[PDB]
C-alpha cells in the first residue's frame, strides 16, 4: 500500500525484531 | 474432556438492557485484560447520496476531541493506562472498542461514553480531517483488493444504498460540513441501536452499573419524526471491468446472491465455501491440498491467490470468490472455479462435506480466541442475530449439514443464477459476461 | 477515486419486474 | 490411442469404399458379392430387413444400388483423406515410435533430408510391384467370372469376395448362426479397438519379447489360413479348418497374448 | 531350475546385445516418466547415453561385440526403487480418492 | 526477416508436418508403408477420377 | 488447570496446560535458526522452515497434507533469528493425529532430492513476498550491519543460495541443531501425560546439546541501499543488554518512555516523547518509534524512522537529540509510571491469545528453562527504577552505533554524524 | 482400472448422477421414438396415435 | 486438470476457429454471408450427393 499521511503511516515502524512465519494452509506472515 | 464437553463449558453471554434501550452484554473469563466497545448500527447502508461518507468522517473525528476531554488529553488518558483504542466502520456496523486491563474497566467505559455522545466535532479539526480522508482515498485506490470489492458492491447492488462505498466518493468528503455530521450522530448514534460489549476480566454486574451511571443520558427518540428505516437492497446481476494494463496482477471477484444474517442456509453454504477452500502462492501445500481448485492452481501455477468469501448483510449477501492471477490465467480459473461450484451443485461427496464441516468448526473456534475477537463477536451478533449464538448451537447446525443439504443449498443459490463479476487490471482474458452466465449452468445436469 | 465509480442507471433497459428498491431479484428470478 | 482409433476408422472406411468400388463394374462377381454381403444386414434384429431394403434402394441389388454405390464410392475417399489428415495431426502431437519401443527424444533427426528420400525409395519399390502387377499379370488377383455381364437369374460356380476381404469372410462362414456370423464379422475388425487395453507387458514393443513374437507370427499365419479358407468352397475339411482358424484368431488376440505378456514380465523380475 | 529359465530368457530377449539394461526397455507411461524425472543426474546421463547408443545400433541394424553385452548378473536395477515409490504414491492417492 | 518456410502459415504447417518434424533415428523400413498408403490413396484418387470420366 | 513444567533427562521440557478450550495447539520450539548458520549453509534455515510438508519417514507429503486438512488443523513454522517454532492447531478430539504428524516432521524427515529441488522456487517466492514490506529489508540489513556473525544471518535465503541448498545441508542442520536438549514441547488444551508419551516415544532418538553456534560480535557498521522508494526507512541502534537481565527490563521500559507503537487508531501519540519531539520540526508525514530487540547473548536498542526523503536528515537528528535529553536526566517519574503501565499491559495483552500464550511459554522454556507467571514479570518490571532507564539511555547514546537505511538517501545522514 | 473406480464415494457419485443419467436415457428414448416414428410405441399415446 | 476444449488437438483448432476467436463487436450483417456461403457449400455438397445417387 502507498502511505502518504501521518495517521496511515503511524504503526508502520518496527520496535521488535523481525519474525517470519509460513504455514501449510495459512499465507506467509512477517512481524 | 471431549470437544462436546468443552463446548457446553464456554462462559455464557449474559445480556441486559437499560431503560433507554442500550443492550449491555458481557462475557466473563479469568484473563486480567478486557475488551469493551460500543457497536452502533451505523454504516454506509444508512446514508443517502448527499451525505455518503458521513460515517467515515465521524469515526475519524471520534477520538480527536470531546466536550469533557478537549482533545489530545483523551489520547493521554488512553495511553497512560496502556489501553489500545480502535474503531472500525463498515457498510452496516460502526464500533469503538478499548483494549484495557480489567482494573481500568470503570475508566474505559467512561472514555467510550464520552466518545459516543459528547463528541466535539470542532470545525477546525473537521477541516484538518478533510485532507486526511482524501489521502486515505488515494491509499485505498492503491489497495487493489479493496477497490475490486468496492466495484463488486457498486455493480451488484446498483442503485441501492449498499453500492455506496464506506469512505464515500471523493466529492462528498470535500463538502461534508459540521451540519451533516451532527445529523448523522443524532440520527444513528442512538441507544436502542447500540450494544455495549465487553469480554475478559469483566463482571456483568459491573458492566451494567457502569452503563447505568454513564450511558443513561443516551436518548432513544428520533428528533421531530425522522426514523431512518431499513431499505431493502436489490441485487442486480451485472459486471464491471476497469481494465488497467499497467497493473502487474489482475483481480477478479465474482459473487452471487447469498442469504442474510438470518436464513440458516449460511451454515451449509459456508461448509460448501470451505470445500472450495483458499490458496495463496506462499502456502506450501502445493499440489496436495484437498481443495481441487487449490491443487490445480498450485500444479499449474495458475493464480497468485484465490479466496472465497461470504459477505453477509441484513437481508442479502455476496457469496462467491475473489482471485488474483496474471493476464493469461483469468479465463482458466473462470473455467475451474465455476466448474468447482457446479460440482457441489450436482455431486458433493460426504467425505468432502465432512472435511468442510471440520474446517468450519476450526474456523469458528479459532476466530473466537482472544478478548478482542470475543468482544467483536458479541457486538456483531447482538446487532445481526439479536443474540450471541453459543458455540454449541453452531456445532449442532454444522452437524445437521450433510452432502444432500449442501447440494440442495448450492443448487438453490449457485445453479443458474446471474453473477456479479467485477474485474480490475489486465483483465482482457476475463470471459465475457455471457460466457460466465453460460458457465453458471451445466449441460450434463 | 474508486469510490467515485457509480454504475449508470439502466432503468431504460431494465426488465419490468426488476425495477425498484424492492428485492425483486430472488422471487422474480424464476419468472424472467 | 487417438491415432490407433482413427486408424481403425480409416480401415473401416477403406474397406467399405473398396467393396462399393468392386460392385461398380457390374460383373457376375460384382453383383453376386454385393447381394451376399448386403444380405447380412437382414440378420440384424428388428430393423435389419428394412435396413437392407433401404441400402438396396428397393428389393434387390439393381439399378438404384449401382448408382448409389457409385456416388458413395466417389465421396468416401475424400472422407478418408480428411481422416488421414486428422490421423497425422494426432500422431504428430506425440511423435513416432521406434522399433525398440523406447522413447527416442534424444536421437531425433530432421525428417526432410533423410526420410523424404527413404520414402521416395519406398514409393519406387511399391511402384515396381504395382507396375509389375498391372503390366505383366493384370488379372492375377481378380476373378475371371467378373468379366461376365451380371445376370441375376444365374450365379457363378463360386461366390467369393475380393482377396483382401476373404480373411473376414471365412470368419463369417465359421458360425452357423447368421446374426452371430455378422457380429463376429464386425468384431474381427473392432478387436483392434480393444487391442490397446489388452496390453499387459511392461515393455511396449515386441523387439525383446520372443514369446510374443511367436504368438504374433502365429496370428499372421492364422490370418493367412483364413484367407486361404475363404476361397475354397464350404466342404470338408475346409469347414473344420475354418472354425479352428477363426477360434484361434480370437484366442490369440484376447487370451494368449495377455497371458504371454503376464508370464513375460514375471520372467524378467517385473 | 527356474533361474536357468530366467537366464535363458534374458539371453533370448536381445536387449543385452544392444548394451541396454533391463530398465531402459520399459514402456514410459506417466508413472515411468515421473520415475525417470526423479532419477539422480549421474544415473540419468548413463540412461540417456545407453538408450541413444542402442537406437544408433538399431538404426544401423547391428549389435555390440559379445564382450560388451550386459550380463545377467551385472544387470543392475536402478529404476526399480524409484518406480516402486512412484507406484506407492499413486496407489495412496487412488485409495484416498476412493 | 524470417524463413517463409517457418513463418508462412501453409508453409509452417508443411514444415512441421514433413520437413523439420523430429523423427526417430532408428525407424525401420516397416514405417515407410505409412506414406506408401498415402501415395496409394493419391493414386487411387487420381486414376479413379479418370475412370469416372468414362464410366 | 495449571501449567506443569516437567523436564526429561534428555533435556526436553514438556509444558502442558489444560484450559478445557474447544481447540488445542501443540508447539515444538527448537533452539535453531539463522544464528546457527555458518558461512557455507546460509539459507538452510529458510528452506527448513519452508519444508514443513515434505515427505517424512512415516508420513508422505500427500498423507500429511490430506490428514491435516481433513481435520482442518493448521501447521505453522514461525521462526526468528534464534528459535524455530513448529505449531499445530486443531480440535481437541483430533490432536493426536496431528501430534504424530508434527513429530514425524520435526524428528524424522527424509528431504528427498526432487522435493527439495521443487521447494527451491518457493524459497524465492517467499523471500520476495516477505520483502514487499520495506521494514523487512531494513531490519535485515540492521542485523547485517550490527552483528559480525551469528545474528547477522538473515531469516531468508540469500539470493546466491536460491537453488543450491542441498538436502545434505538440511540433514546436517536437523541432526545437529534439533537435539533434545535444545527443544521444548508446549501444549495448550492437552494433558501432560499424553505429551510425555509422545515426547519419550519420538523425540528421544536425538540426544545431546547439539552443535552450538558462535557468539555475536558488534561490528557497528552501516548498510545503506537506494531503492527508489520515496519513504526513507532509517534505523539507528546500539548494543543493548541481553534478555533475562535487569538491564534488559530497563531497556524495555526505555522503549515505552521513548514511545513505540500507536495506541489510538489514527492518533498522535501524545505520550510518545519521540513523536512529540519530532513533530516540533518536520511538518510532513512521518513515523518514529523506539526499537528493542533482545536476544540470548546480545541485543539491540535504537530508533526506527519512516520519513520523507528530503526531511529524513531532520527526523534522524531531532529524534536522536530526544534520547540525549533523557540521557542527561530529564525523565520525570510520571513518564516512568506511564511506561511501566504500558509495558505491563503489552506483556499481559500478548499472552491473551492462545497462540500468544503458547509462544510466550515456548520462549521461556527455550531461553530460561522455567515458566514464570505474569505476576512475577510485572513485579520485575516494577522493580525498574528511573536511574536504570536514564543508565540505559546513557548506554545507547555513548556507544558504537549501527545504521541501516532504505529509499532515496540523498539527505539521510551517515552514522558518523 | 476397475480397482480404482470401485469405491464408497464412487458408488455415491453414481447414485448422485443416477437421476440425470436415467432421464437423459428417457430423453434419448423419446427422441428415438419420435424421429424414427416408431409406430409400435406411438400407437398407445392418446393424441399422437390419431396421426396413423 | 485442463479444459478439453483448449487442450485436445482437434478441439483446440475448433476452439481457436469458431469458439474463442476474437471477432470485432461491430461487424454488420454483411459479415454474415461468409457463414452462409459455407453453409450453402455444405448444402450444395449435400443435396448434390443425393442427386448423384439417382443421376
Ligand atoms: C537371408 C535370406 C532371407 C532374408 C529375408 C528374411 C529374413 O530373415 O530377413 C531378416 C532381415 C529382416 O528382418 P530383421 O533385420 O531381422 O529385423 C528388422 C526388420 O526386418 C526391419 O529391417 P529393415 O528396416 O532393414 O527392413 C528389411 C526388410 C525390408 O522389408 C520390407 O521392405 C517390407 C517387406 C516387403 C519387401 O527386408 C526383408 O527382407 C524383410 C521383409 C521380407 C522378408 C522375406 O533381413 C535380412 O537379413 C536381409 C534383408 C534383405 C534381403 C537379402
Ligand atoms: C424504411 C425504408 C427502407 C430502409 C432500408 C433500405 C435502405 O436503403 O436502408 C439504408 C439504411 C442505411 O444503412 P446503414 O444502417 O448505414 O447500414 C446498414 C448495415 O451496413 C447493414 O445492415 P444492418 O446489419 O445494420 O441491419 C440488417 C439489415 C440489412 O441486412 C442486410 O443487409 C443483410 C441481408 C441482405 C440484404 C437485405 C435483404 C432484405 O436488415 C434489414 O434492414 C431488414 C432485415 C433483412 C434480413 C435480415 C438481415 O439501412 C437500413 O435501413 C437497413 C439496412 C439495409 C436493408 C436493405
Ligand atoms: C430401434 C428403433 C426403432 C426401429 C423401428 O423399426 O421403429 C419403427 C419405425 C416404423 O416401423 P413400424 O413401427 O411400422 O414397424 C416396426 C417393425 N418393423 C420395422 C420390423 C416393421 O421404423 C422406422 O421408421 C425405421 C426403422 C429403421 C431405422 C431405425
Ligand atoms: C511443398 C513444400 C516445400 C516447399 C515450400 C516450403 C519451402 C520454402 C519455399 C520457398 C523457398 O525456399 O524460397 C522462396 C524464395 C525466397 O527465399 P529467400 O527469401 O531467399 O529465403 C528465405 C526462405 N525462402 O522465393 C523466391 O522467389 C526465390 C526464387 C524462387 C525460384 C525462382
Ligand atoms: C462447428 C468444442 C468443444 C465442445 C465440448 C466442450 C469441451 C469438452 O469436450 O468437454 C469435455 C468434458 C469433460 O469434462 P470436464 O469436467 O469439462 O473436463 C475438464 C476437467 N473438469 O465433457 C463433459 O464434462 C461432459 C461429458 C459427457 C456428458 C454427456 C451427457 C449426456 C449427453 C447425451
Ligand atoms: C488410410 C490409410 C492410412 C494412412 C494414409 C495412414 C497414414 C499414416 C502415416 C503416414 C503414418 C506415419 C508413418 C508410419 O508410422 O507408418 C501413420 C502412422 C500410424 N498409423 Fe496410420 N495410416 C493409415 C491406416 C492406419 C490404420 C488402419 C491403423 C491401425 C488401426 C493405423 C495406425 C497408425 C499408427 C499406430 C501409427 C503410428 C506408428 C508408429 O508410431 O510407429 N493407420 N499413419
Ligand atoms: C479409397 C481409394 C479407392 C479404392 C480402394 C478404390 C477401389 C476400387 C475398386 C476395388 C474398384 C473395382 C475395380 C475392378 O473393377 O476390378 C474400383 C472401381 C472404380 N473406382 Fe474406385 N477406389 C478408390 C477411389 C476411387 C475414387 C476417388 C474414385 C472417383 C474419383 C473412384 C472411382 C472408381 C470407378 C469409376 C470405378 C469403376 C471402374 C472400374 O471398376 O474399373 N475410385 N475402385
Ligand atoms: C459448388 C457447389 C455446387 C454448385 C454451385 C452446383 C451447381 C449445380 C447446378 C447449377 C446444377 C444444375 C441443376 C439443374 O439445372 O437442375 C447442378 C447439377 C448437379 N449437381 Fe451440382 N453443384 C454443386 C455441388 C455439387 C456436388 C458436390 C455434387 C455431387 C455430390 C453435385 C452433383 C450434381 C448433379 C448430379 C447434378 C445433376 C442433377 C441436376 O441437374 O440437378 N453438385 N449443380
Amino acid at each position: 500500500r502507498s502511505f502518504l499521511c501521518r495517521e496511515s503511516l503511524s504503526g508502520q515502524a518496527a520496535g521488535r525484531p523481525l519474525v517470519a512465519s509460513v504455514g501449510l494452509n495459512v499465507p506467509a506472515s512477517v512481524r | 474432556a471431549t470437544y462436546a464437553q468443552a463446548l457446553q463449558s464456554v462462559p455464557e453471554t449474559q445480556v441486559s438492557q437499560l431503560d433507554n434501550g442500550l443492550r449491555v452484554a458481557s462475557e466473563q473469563s479469568s484473563q486480567p485484560t478486557c475488551t469493551v466497545g460500543v457497536w452502533i448500527d451505523a454504516g454506509s447502508r444508512y446514508e443517502n447520496e448527499k451525505n455518503n461518507g458521513a460515517g467515515y468522517f465521524v469515526e475519524h473525528l471520534a477520538f480527536k476531541g470531546t466536550k469533557n476531554r478537549p482533545g489530545s488529553a483523551l489520547e493521554k488518558e488512553v495511553e497512560s493506562m496502556g489501553a489500545h483504542l480502535n474503531a472500525y466502520s463498515t457498510r452496516e456496523h460502526t464500533a469503538y472498542y478499548i483494549k484495557a486491563l480489567s482494573k481500568d474497566l470503570p475508566k474505559a467505559v467512561e472514555l467510550l461514553a464520552d466518545i459516543v455522545q459528547n463528541c466535539s466535532l470542532e470545525d477546525s479539526q473537521i477541516e484538518k480531517e478533510r485532507d486526511v480522508i482524501l489521502q486515505e482515498l488515494q491509499e485505498n485506490d492503491s489497495s487493489m483488493r479493496d477497490v475490486v470489492f468496492d466495484y463488486l458492491h457498486a455493480t451488484a447492488f446498483q442503485g441501492t444504498p449498499l453500492a455506496q462505498s464506506v469512505e464515500g466518493p471523493s466529492e462528498n468528503v470535500r463538502k461534508l460540513s459540521r451540519a451533516d455530521l451532527t445529523e448523522y450522530v443524532s440520527q444513528h448514534y442512538k441507544a436502542p441501536r447500540m450494544v455495549l460489549a465487553a469480554a475478559g476480566g469483566v463482571e456483568h454486574r459491573q458492566l451494567l452499573d457502569l452503563a447505568q451511571k454513564h450511558f443513561s443520558s443516551l436518548s432513544g427518540t428520533y428528533v421531530e419524526d425522522a426514523v431512518p428505516a431499513f431499505t431493502p437492497c436489490r441485487f442486480t446481476g451485472s459486471e464491471i471491468r476497469h481494465r488497467d494494463d499497467a497493473l502487474p496482477l489482475a483481480h477478479v471477484a465474482i459473487a452471487v446472491e447469498g442469504p442474510g444474517w438470518a436464513n440458516p442456509d449460511n451454515v451449509p453454504l459456508q461448509v460448501a465455501n470451505a470445500i472450495i477452500g483458499h490458496y495463496d502462492s506462499t502456502y506450501g501445500g502445493g499440489t496436495h491440498m484437498s481443495s481441487t481448485l487449490a491443487s490445480v492452481a498450485a500444479t499449474r501455477k495458475l493464480c497468485q491467490s484465490f479466496q472465497t468469501f461470504n459477505i453477509c448483510y441484513a437481508e442479502t449477501g455476496l457469496l462467491g470468490a475473489h482471485f488474483v492471477c496474471d493476464n493469461m490465467s483469468i479465463d482458466d480459473m473462470m473455467f475451474f472455479l465455476q466448474g468447482q461450484w457446479m460440482r457441489l451443485c450436482t455431486s458433493a461427496t460426504e467425505s468432502e462435506v465432512v472435511r468442510g464441516k471440520n474446517i468450519l468448526r476450526n474456523a469458528l473456534v479459532s476466530h473466537l480466541d482472544g478478548t478482542t475477537p470475543v468482544c467483536e463477536d458479541i457486538g456483531r451478533s447482538l446487532l445481526t442475530y439479536g443474540r450471541r449464538i453459543p458455540l454449541a448451537e453452531w456445532e449442532s447446525r454444522i452437524a445437521e449439514v450433510d452432502a444432500s443439504v449442501v447440494r440442495e443449498v448450492c443448487s438453490k443459490y449457485f445453479y443458474d443464477q446471474c453473477p456479479a463479476v467485477a474485474g480490475l487490471g489486465p483483465i482482457e482474458q476475463l470471459p465475457d459476461y455471457n460466457r460466465i452466465r453460460s458457465g453458471m449452468f451445466w449441460l450434463r445436469f | 477515486s474508486h469510490t467515485d465509480i457509480r454504475v449508470p442507471d439502466f432503468s431504460d433497459y431494465r426488465r419490468a419486474e426488476v425495477l425498484d428498491s424492492t428485492k425483486s431479484s430472488k422471487e422474480s428470478s424464476d419468472a424472467r | 490411442l487417438e491415432t490407433w482409433n482413427i486408424g481403425v476408422v480409416l480401415l473401416f472406411t477403406v474397406m467399405a469404399t473398396a467393396f462399393m468400388g468392386y460392385v461398380l463394374p457390374w460383373g457376375q462377381m460384382s453383383f453376386w458379392g454385393a447381394t451376399v454381403i448386403t444380405n447380412l444386414l437382414s440378420a440384424i434384429p428388428y430393423i435389419g430387413t428394412d435396413l437392407v431394403e433401404w441400402i438396396w434402394g428397393g428389393f434387390s441389388v439393381d439399378k438404384a444400388t449401382l448408382t448409389r454405390f457409385f456416388a458413395f464410392h466417389f465421396i468416401l475417399p475424400f472422407i478418408i483423406t480428411a481422416l488421414a489428415a486428422v490421423h497425422l495431426l494426432f500422431l504428430h502431437e506425440t511423435g513416432s515410435n521406434n522399433p525398440t519401443g523406447i522413447s527416442s527424444d534424444m536421437d531425433k533427426i530432421p525428417f526432410h533430408p533423410y526420410y523424404t528420400i527413404k520414402d521416395i525409395l519406398g514409393a519406387l519399390f511399391m511402384m515396381l510391384i504395382l507396375l509389375i502387377l498391372v503390366l505383366f499379370s493384370p488379372d492375377l488377383l481378380g476373378d475371371p467370372d467378373n468379366y461376365t455381364p451380371a445376370n441375376p437369374l444365374n450365379t457363378p460356380p463360386h461366390i467369393k469376395p475380393e482377396w483382401y476381404f476373404l480373411f473376414a469372410y471365412a470368419i463369417l462362414r465359421s458360425i452357423p448362426n447368421k446374426l452371430g456370423g455378422v457380429l463376429a464379422l464386425v468384431a474381427s475388425i473392432l478387436i483392434l479397438i480393444l487391442m490397446p487395453m489388452l496390453h499387459t507387458s511392461k515393455q511396449r514393443s515386441m523387439m525383446f519379447r520372443p514369446l510374443s513374437q511367436c504368438l504374433f507370427w502365429m496370428l499372421v499365419a492364422d490370418l493367412i489360413t483364413l484367407t486361404w479358407i475363404g476361397g475354397q468352397p464350404v466342404e470338408h475339411p475346409f469347414i473344420i479348418i475354418g472354425q479352428l482358424a477363426s477360434i484361434l484368431y480370437f484366442l490369440i488376440i484376447l487370451v494368449l497374448m495377455p497371458i504371454t505378456s503376464i508370464i513375460e514380465n514375471n520372467l524378467l523380475k517385473w | 531350475w527356474l533361474e536357468g529359465i530366467r537366464k535363458w530368457y534374458y539371453n533370448a530377449a536381445g536387449f543385452n546385445k544392444l548394451g541396454l539394461m533391463r530398465d531402459d526397455t520399459i514402456y514410459e507411461d506417466d508413472d515411468v516418466k515421473e520415475a525417470i524425472r526423479r532419477l539422480p543426474e549421474n544415473l540419468y546421463n548413463d540412461r540417456v547415453f545407453r538408450i541413444k547408443r542402442a537406437l544408433d545400433l538399431t538404426m544401423r541394424q547391428q549389435i555390440l561385440p559379445k564382450e560388451q553385452w550386459t550380463k545377467y548378473e551385472e544387470d543392475k536395477f536402478y529404476l526399480e526403487p524409484y518406480l516402486k515409490e512412484v507406484i506407492r504414491e499413486r496407489k495412496e492417492r487412488e485409495e484416498w480418492a476412493k | 526477416m524470417t524463413n517463409i518456410r517457418k513463418s508462412h502459415p501453409l508453409m509452417k504447417i508443411i514444415n512441421n508436418a514433413f520437413i523439420d518434424l523430429p523423427a526417430p533415428s532408428n525407424i525401420s523400413s516397416w514405417w515407410n508403408f505409412g506414406s506408401l498408403l498415402g501415395i496409394c490413396l493419391i493414386l487411387q484418387i487420381l486414376t479413379g477420377l479418370f475412370l469416372a470420366m468414362h464410366y | 488447570q495449571d501449567l506443569e513444567f516437567t523436564r526429561l533427562p534428555n533435556g526436553l521440557v514438556i509444558a502442558s496446560l489444560e484450559n478445557y478450550a474447544p481447540a488445542s495447539r501443540i508447539g515444538l520450539f527448537i533452539k535453531a535458526g539463522s544464528r546457527y548458520e555458518d558461512s557455507n549453509n546460509l539459507g538452510t534455515s529458510h528452506l527448513l522452515r519452508l519444508a514443513s510438508s515434505l515427505t517424512t519417514k512415516g508420513a508422505s507429503s500427500f498423507k500429511i497434507t490430506r490428514g491435516i486438512e481433513a481435520v482442518g488443523g493448521k501447521l505453522s513454522v514461525t521462526s526468528t533469528r534464534e528459535s524455530m517454532a513448529y505449531t499445530v492447531e486443531c480440535l481437541r478430539d483430533d490432536i493426536e493425529i496431528l501430534m504424530e504428524f508434527l513429530l514425524n516432521v520435526t524428528a524424522a524427515p527424509e528431504f528427498r532430492r526432487w522435493e527439495v529441488a521443487a521447494l527451491q522456487s518457493q524459497l524465492r517466492i517467499d523471500k520476495a513476498v516477505a520483502f514487499q514490506n520495506p521494514q523487512a529489508q531494513v531490519l535485515e540489513n540492521l542485523h547485517a550491519a550490527a552483528y559480525r556473525n551469528a545474528l547477522a544471518n538473515s531469516l531468508y535465503c540469500p539470493d546466491y543460495r536460491i537453488g543450491k541448498v542441498t538436502p545434505d545441508q538440511l540433514h546436517y542442520y536437523v541432526q545437529n541443531h534439533f537435539t533434545s536438549a535444545r527443544m521444548a514441547l508446549i501444549g495448550l488444551g492437552v494433558s501432560h501425560p499424553v505429551l510425555k508419551q509422545v515426547a519419550e516415544r519420538f523425540l528421544n532418538m536425538r540426544g545431546g546439546l547439539g552443535l552450538s553456534g558462535a557468539k555475536a560480535k558488534y561490528r557497528g557498521g552501516e548498510i545503506r541501499d537506494q531503492n527508489g522508494d520515496s519513504l526513507v526507512h532509517a534505523a539507528l541502534v546500539a548494543e543493548s543488554a541481553a534478555t533475562g537481565s535487569a538491564e534488559a527490563n530497563a531497556f524495555s521500559v526505555l522503549q515505552h518512555v521513548l514511545g513505540a507503537g500507536p495506541h489510538v487508531k489514527r492518533g498522535s501519540n501524545a505520550t510518545s516523547s519521540l513523536y512529540q519531539a519530532v513533530a516540533k520540526g518536520v511538518h510532513q508525514p512521518f513515523d518514529v518509534s523506539a526499537f528493542n530487540a533482545s536476544y540470548s547473548d546480545s541485543g539491540l536498542f535504537g530508533i526506527y524512522t519512516i520519513s520523507q526523503a528530503a526531511s529524513a536528515g531532520d527526523v534522524i537528528k531531532s529524534a536522536y537529540d530526544q534520547v540525549k535529553t533523557i540521557a542527561q536526566g530529564n525523565l520525570s517519574n510520571t513518564d516512568v509510571q506511564a511506561a511501566k503501565n504500558k509495558l505491563k499491559a503489552g506483556y499481559l495483552m500478548s499472552v491473551e491469545s492462545s497462540e500468544g500464550f503458547l509462544d510466550e511459554v515456548g520462549s521461556q522454556a527455550l531461553v530460561a528453562g522455567s515458566y514464570v507467571q505474569p505476576s512475577t514479570v510485572l513485579q520485575q518490571i516494577d522493580s525498574v527504577a528511573d536511574a536504570d532507564v536514564i543508565n540505559a539511555a546513557k548506554k545507547f547514546v555513548s556507544g558504537r552505533k549501527s545504521m541501516a537505511a532504505s529509499g532515496n538517501l540523498g539527505h539521510t545522514p551517515f552514522v558518523d554524524e | 482400472m476397475l480397482s480404482r473406480f470401485l469405491g464408497p464415494r464412487y458408488r455415491e457419485l453414481a447414485r448422485n448422477w443416477i437421476p440425470t443419467a436415467s432421464m437423459w436415457g428417457a430423453v434419448g428414448a423419446v427422441g428415438l421414438v419420435w424421429a424414427t416414428d416408431w409406430r409400435l410405441i406411438l400407437d398407445w399415446v392418446p393424441y399422437i396415435n390419431g396421426k396413423f
